[PDB]
């Protein structure tokens, strides 16, 4: 296999945000974290001045600014997910802008158990040292050589640097087998060992989750849980328990004023709160500000403006008015930034019938759930909010409408029924219906329902492809989870139908004993229920298989035919020793895979009306999505933000092993893939597979010849010498296949981003690289490489996205 | 009647030697539907019947 | 001491060690050959490790994998004039057959490649939001018998740890079928039906050793035990064990396969040792014997005897299959009246399989036998 992967759309999810004086001690900068991308914005009176966007050879996990001893401006600390660290300084050289790596290094240790609470990176206020918590019972310290110190507390929740102490001192919240408590520890570099912390509180709330150290005028640390918000400063102890917080746990924050009198707090659901200090300190007081997108990170800007960093929905710029608004909120949204992530499904449509192809995604979650329309002609973005969770999508041209699996949250009232949290598309439908089935009404059992908590109800929405208006909503049964969706014609019937696979989920029954496949037809603004077919398991996936419907039921793969009675006739069956979750087809071949990378490849034999096992390969690892490249090669995604391709085993001199699959492709993408689909966004490369991520990243993968692969390999190795590498991180190390304990160099995949960067280097760099390369234009004439030949080849390669 | 012929596998007590040997042979197996006339063992009990009927005649 | 992964190693092979070993399972062994001692009399200085094999068709000697064993006890004498030599061995790293050298006398050496133990992190490490890493840890577990008997507590658990699973194509309760803690609980709910020993301390928290402790208590086939060893993923190993404990319940004669002996409901743990354990007879034959309350379709052989009884206070009587007369085990009958079960049965596993009940319902005949 010889493949090429390139970024088509940079990530849109916001995983971090900080403000500081980076471009100059007087300038005010805004820093945005977008997975592999880092953005620098300057705070203006009207808004934010965009300055620079860069790409890193690492997944940004920690990002904090600091002002070093006797230095011009704030310096930046960054740690990658692969544990590469780098320190950056903003450099202007006339018209050229550069980010220099003042120091770099990797802080990995071969042996270490990563803590449950993840990576944490903090810097002391004096900017003397950097604290890192990567593995339990160890604490790395950098004053880029580093040293570890032992920790008897093996379950750290959160830790921060104290203000106003004789030496840098840390205070943390741990959970021991006797409760949850807070503690302190002092640092001695000269000793490279721990000293005694100034104080200690032997008990704290069982759900303590956030620790914030208040600056020097106050000192101490703020502790926040579900029920209690406490303050501790040696022997000073304060505590409050406001009601407005029990609905959602406090998750993200930011310091408002440098004197430390006001804090911002956001919940898991988009409510934004402010912490006010009534000053010694007398008491604490909390106030609701309003509702925002679910916030991953928050930053107080200035002029009553706060930046909303969101992973689930669009980022927002909001104003903080001294008076509340008529709905009760003090916040109003000023400007929104497009966010494509998370992407749970997508489809490609040539809406204008121009041979183009437009990308339409089911994106977001909860009230930020939305459809995203992507148009190339660079990429154009239209946003259509849905206010509930989208799941799956398919396109039906004859009806000029989309089918979308949707789910909304409701809470149990006290009136017997349930109430929605907010208006959504499923309650704004022009027409509505709820299916009724005696077959599943035949389920009679105990079902003690508590009355005051959440529950999921799934719905099917039908929406016009032009206006994107809610045409029709069909509600699914109680305890029924909408899983699979497909639109296609069957048998001799020329009508086009929507087929939906469902399952019944009950809280005390793990393995699903029940499920449905329901066929729908959309006519004159109404969805007519066609048929009902009960199966004894969950209907995970369905795929059009040449006039027939291939369906997955738990670990069973069943092929259904279309009867003349407009029903499904079970033709044949194939039982697998794994749960048949992922299902992709091409022609008569059938590839089946589970969640744990267990691959299973079948081929339907029409002469006997059944399936034959062609090959099989098990390699235990979490798998997120899988796709077929061609008859002999298949692409998958497996944890570790990693991609893999396995071969159909060409010419194995082993009859019993021609059914075994090798491993010819491995690649570290840096993104978590959820769905693959064939298509291209335009009118030497073969094939085309687009994929969407949780961070909204979009790339294109196509196949190459051995000559094309071999040529680009030496070019990449050459470019790695000349391209200025962020943090001096090697591309071979970045793209290395990496599990939490293993590492192996990638092969079979060309990093199209790095290839395209060739056009943006100075012309002297190009000639330097091309020199001493043996060139083959194809079939005829092997010579030395021409500086030009690559460029015009490179452009025709760029003309894929 | 004191059964001094014990089987090392299961422990069965037998009153005569030759009865114990008949026991330890059944411990082994090899499709244990042995026909006593010919010794042809069969994999199932119904195929023994169809095989047994060829044995009387 | 343990060998590094994938290493090309040469290990002795012990003849007449006919079983399939699962790592950590202890093995007492009766020796009689001087060659068995001749291997041990040197092995004990000092490796103390050989290679238990996994024969599929031992009469044709078909084996493909196995489990290294670490001889951890060895001390013996010639008391009452009979020279007696017994050792306790324990299994360690799984392996795969490559080449084999039957040396001069027996001395079958094993050219072997170590099998790597494949550890996998949680399902959330990729998609879990950095903001909620503080929320990952729960306010611990109540370790009780009331909110575990109730499921409301665990629902909130399943709700929280996979809250960010809403960013995938798959909902939470699916990952519950891959959550080690959930799968352990599903087993932490089945063996209290079987055993009264405290799960809490006796079981290990780590699923690796916990998977092998489940594997050394299930009366399953020799072949089922085999592909159970092919499974590097402790998670897959648990689901396979689980779906076995769901389907594979009622046990039949391995040889005739026409006689339903007993059901898994009839299993019970007599002592803290467990329901199934390895017992030895006075001739060196090792029996993985299971204890069950009731069994049927068996004939008894001979009179009961207390001689060398593994359960003092009970007299055993040989039991064999009604149809094929192959040995199934023993009927243990109490000697006194103050004995608790009075008639606890007791079957040897190598003749058993808790087979799929081919339900004789004319409306529910066959079904699906996905051996996962
Ligand atoms: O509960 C259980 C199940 C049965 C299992 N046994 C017991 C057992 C005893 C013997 C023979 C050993 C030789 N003596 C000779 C002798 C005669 C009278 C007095 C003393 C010695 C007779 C018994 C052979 C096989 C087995 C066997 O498989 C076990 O150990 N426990
Ligand atoms: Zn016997
Ligand atoms: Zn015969
Ligand atoms: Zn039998």
């Amino acid at each position: 296999s010889y493949n090429y992967v390139v970024t088509a759309q940079k990530p849109t999810a916001v995983n971090g945000c900080v403000t500081g004086h980076f471009t100059s001690a007087e300038d005010l900068n805004l820093l945005i974290a977008k997975n592999t991308r880092l953005e620098i914005y300057v705070v203006t009176a009207e808004g934010l001045r965009p300055v620079k966007e860069v790409g890193m050879y690492g997944k940004i996990a920690v990002m904090e600014l600091f002002r070093p001893k006797g230095e011009s401006k704030d310096l930046l600390f960054i740690l990658t997910a692969k544990y590469n660290a780098c320190i950056l300084e903003y450099k202007q050289s006339g018209e050229s802008i550069d980010i220099i790596t003042r120091a770099h290094g990797n802080v990995q240790d071969r042996i270490g158990r990563p803590s449950e609470t993840g990576i944490i990176g903090i810097i002391d206020p004096e900017c003397r040292m950097i604290g890192l918590r990567l593995y339990d019972g160890l604490f790395k310290v950098i004053p880029l050589k580093a040293f570890n110190i032992r920790l008897e507390e093996l379950h750290v929740i959160d830790v921060k640097f104290l203000y106003g102490c004789q030496a840098p001192t840390i205070c943390f919240v741990y959970q021991d087998p006797q409760g949850r408590h807070v503690k302190t520890y002092e640092v001695s570099l000269r000793e490279k060992e721990f000293n005694k912390g100034p104080w200690k509180q032997e008990n704290v709330e069982a759900e303590a989750s956030m620790v914030i150290a208040v600056p020097e005028p106050f000192g101490g640390a703020i502790i926040i849980g579900q029920e209690s918000i406490t303050y501790h400063n040696g022997d000073k102890y304060l505590a409050i328990a406001p009601p407005i917080i029990k609905q959602s746990t406090i998750v993200c924050h930011n310091r408002v004023d440098p004197n430390g009198s006001r804090y911002l707090l956001g919940d898991m659901e988009g409510r934004l709160f402010m912490l006010l200090l009534e000053k010694t300190l007398k008491d604490l007081r909390v106030e609701l500000l309003g509702e925002t997108s679910i916030a991953e990170c928050l930053t107080y800007l200035d002029n009553g403006v706060v930046f909303v960093g969101s992973r689930l929905g669009d980022s927002q710029l909001v104003k903080l008015n001294v008076d509340s608004n008529e709905q009760g909120s003090y916040v109003v949204a000023m400007e929104t930034f497009t966010n494509l992530g998370p992407i749970v499904d997508m489809c490609v449509v040539d809406l204008e019938r121009q041979g183009q192809g437009q990308l339409v995604t089911c994106s977001g979650a909860f009230k930020e759930g939305s459809l995203r329309i992507i148009r190339n002609g660079k990429l154009h973005i239209r946003t259509v909010p849905l206010y509930e969770s989208p799941r799956k999508i398919c396109y039906q041209e004859v009806s000029q409408c989309f089918g979308v699996l949707s789910s909304r949250i409701e809470v149990q009232d006290t009136s017997g029924g349930t109430t929605a949290l907010r208006p959504s598309a499923s309650t704004q439908a022009l027409s509505s219906s709820v299916s009724s089935s005696k077959l599943f009404s035949s389920s009679t059992a105990p079902h003690e329902t508590s009355f005051g908590e959440e529950v999921e109800v799934h719905n099917l929405l039908i929406i016009d492809q032009h206006t994107f208006e809610v045409l029709h909503a069909h509600q699914f049964l109680q305890n029924e989870y909408a899983l699979s969706l497909v639109s296609c014609k069957l048998g001799k019937d020329p009508n086009t139908y929507f087929i939906v696979g469902t399952a019944m989920v009950y809280p005390e029954e793990a393995e699903p004993k029940q499920g449905r496949i329901v066929v729908f037809q959309y006519s004159d603004g109404k969805l007519q229920t066609v048929a009902e077919k009960e199966v004894k398991g969950a209907v995970y996936s369905m795929v059009e298989f040449n006039g027939k419907l291939l369906a997955s039921i738990n670990s069973t793969v069943r092929l259904y035919e279309w009867t003349t009675e407009k029903e499904l006739r079970t033709e044949c069956n194939h039982y697998n020793n794994i749960m048949a979750l992922y299902l992709k087809t091409k022609g008569d071949f059938i590839l089946v895979g589970d969640l744990m990378r267990s691959v299973l490849l079948l081929a339907y034999k029409p002469m006997e009306g059944n399936f034959e096992e062609i090959a099989r390969d098990f390699n235990p690892n979490w798998m997120s999505a899988v796709e077929i490249l061609d008859d002999d090669n298949f692409l998958g995604a497996e944890n570790a933000f990693n991609l893999f391709v396995c071969q159909k085993d060409s010419a194995a001199t082993t009859d019993e092993e021609r059914q075994h699959l090798q491993e010819v492709g491995l690649f570290h993408l840096g993104e978590f893939v959820n769905v693959f689909c064939h298509g291209s966004l335009v009118m030497p490369t073969q094939g085309s597979v687009l994929f969407g991520t949780v961070n909204g990243m979009i790339g294109l993968v196509t196949s190459l010849s051995e000559s094309w692969y071999n040529l680009l390999l030496d070019m990449q190795n050459r470019l790695n010498k000349v391209i200025k590498s962020v943090g001096k991180i090697e591309h071979s190390f970045w793209r290395s296949f990496h599990t939490e304990r293993k590492t192996e160099p990638a092969t079979g995949f060309i990093d199209g981003d790095l290839i395209e960067s060739f056009l943006d280097i100075s012309r002297p760099k190009m000639q330097e690289v091309v020199a001493n390369l043996q060139y083959d234009d194809g079939s005829g004439m092997k010579r030395e490489a021409t500086a030009d030949d690559l460029i015009k080849v490179v452009e025709e390669l760029t003309r894929i996205h | 009647s004191e059964r001094p012929f014990h089987c090392n596998q299961c422990g069965a007590s037998f009153t005569q030697k030759g009865n114990l040997l008949r026991h330890i042979k059944l411990h082994s197996g090899e499709k244990p539907f042995k026909c006593p006339f010919c010794s042809y063992a069969c994999r199932r009990r119904d195929a023994l019947t169809g095989h047994l009927r060829t044995h009387s005649v | 001491t343990l060998h590094d992964d994938d290493s090309c190693q040469v290990i002795p092979v012990l003849p007449q060690v006919m079983m399939i070993l699962i790592p950590g399972q202890t093995l007492p062994l009766q020796l009689f050959h001087p060659q068995e001692v001749s291997m041990v009399r040197n092995l004990i200085q000092k490796d103390r490790t050989f290679a238990v094999l996994a024969y599929s068709n031992v009469q044709e000697r078909e084996a493909q994998f196995g489990t290294t064993a670490e001889i951890y006890a060895y001390r013996e004498e010639q008391d009452f004039g009979i020279e007696i030599v017994k050792v306790k061995a324990i299994g360690r790293q799984r392996f795969k057959v490559l080449e084999l050298r039957t040396q001069s006398d027996g001395i079958q050496q094993a050219k072997v490649q170590i099998l790597p133990e494949c550890v996998l992190p949680s399902t959330m490490s990729a998609v879990q939001l950095e903001s909620l890493n503080k929320c990952q840890i729960f306010p611990s577990k109540p370790v009780s018998r009331e909110d575990q008997c109730s499921y409301k507590w665990w629902q909130k658990y399943q709700k929280r740890k996979f809250h960010c699973a809403n960013l995938t194509s798959w909902p939470r309760w699916l990952y519950s079928l891959y959550d080690a803690e959930t799968l352990m609980d599903r087993i932490k709910k089945q063996l209290r039906e079987w055993d009264e020993n405290l799960k809490d301390d006796s079981l290990p928290s780590n699923p690796i050793d916990f998977s092998y402790r489940v594997a050394a208590c299930l009366p399953i086939d020799d072949v089922l035990r085999i592909q159970l060893l092919k499974i590097g993923s402790a998670i897959q190993r648990l689901r396979c064990e689980l779906d076995i404990m769901n389907k594979c319940t009622s046990l039949c004669c391995k040889q005739c396969q026409e006689t339903e002996i007993t059901t898994k409901n009839e299993i019970f743990s007599l002592s803290l040792c467990g329901p199934m354990a390895a017992y030895v007879n006075p001739h060196g034959y090792v029996h993985e014997t299971l204890t069950v309350y009731k069994a049927c379709n068996l004939n008894l052989i001979g009179r009961p005897s207390t001689e060398h009884s593994w359960f003092p206070g009970y007299a055993w009587t040989v039991a064999q299959c009604k149809i094929c007369a192959s040995h199934i085990g023993w009927k243990f009958t109490a000697t006194k009246k103050d004995m608790s079960p009075q008639k606890f049965w007791g079957l040897t596993r190598s003749a058993l399989l808790p087979t799929i009940p081919d339900t004789e319902d004319e409306i529910s005949p066959d079904k699906v036998i996905l051996c996962l």
